[PDB]
């Protein structure tokens, strides 16, 4: 191969990995804001579903 | 927190029902179909409002 079609090639090399290197650190930085906050749809741990609760009148007035 | 509110003695004044349960039990079909106003409208101020305070009157 000549000189230009491999530093052709290495430039598409180096783009992809760092794209991917700068993906992998977003992502670490991503997932401390998510569990440190609980805002995100990750480290969403469930809560009691309120289509639970029963809304009827009860047998007593006051609950 | 803040301090629980209650009637004074005087507004829960009222002219008792002093009768036993059998006198109540013997009267109490006729007395459901007589006071069916009052009593409903009673009734459903309790269940809205779920604070006895609140349906005194």
């Amino acid at each position: 191969d000549g000189p230009e079609k491999n530093y052709e090639r290495t430039m598409a090399i180096l783009q992809i990995e760092a794209e991917k290197a700068e993906l992998r650190l977003k992502e670490l930085e991503v997932r401390r804001l998510m569990r440190a906050r609980g805002d995100g749809p990750w480290f969403h741990y469930p809560t009691i579903d309120k289509e639970l609760i029963d809304h009827s009148p009860k047998a007593t007035p006051d609950n | 927190p803040g301090i629980v509110e209650l009637p004074s003695l005087e507004d829960l004044k009222v002219q008792e029902v002093k009768v036993s349960s059998s006198v109540l039990k013997a009267a109490a079909h006729h007395y459901g179909a007589q006071c069916d106003k009052p009593n409903k409208e009673f009734m459903l101020c309790r269940w809205e409002e779920k604070d006895p305070r609140r349906c005194l009157e």
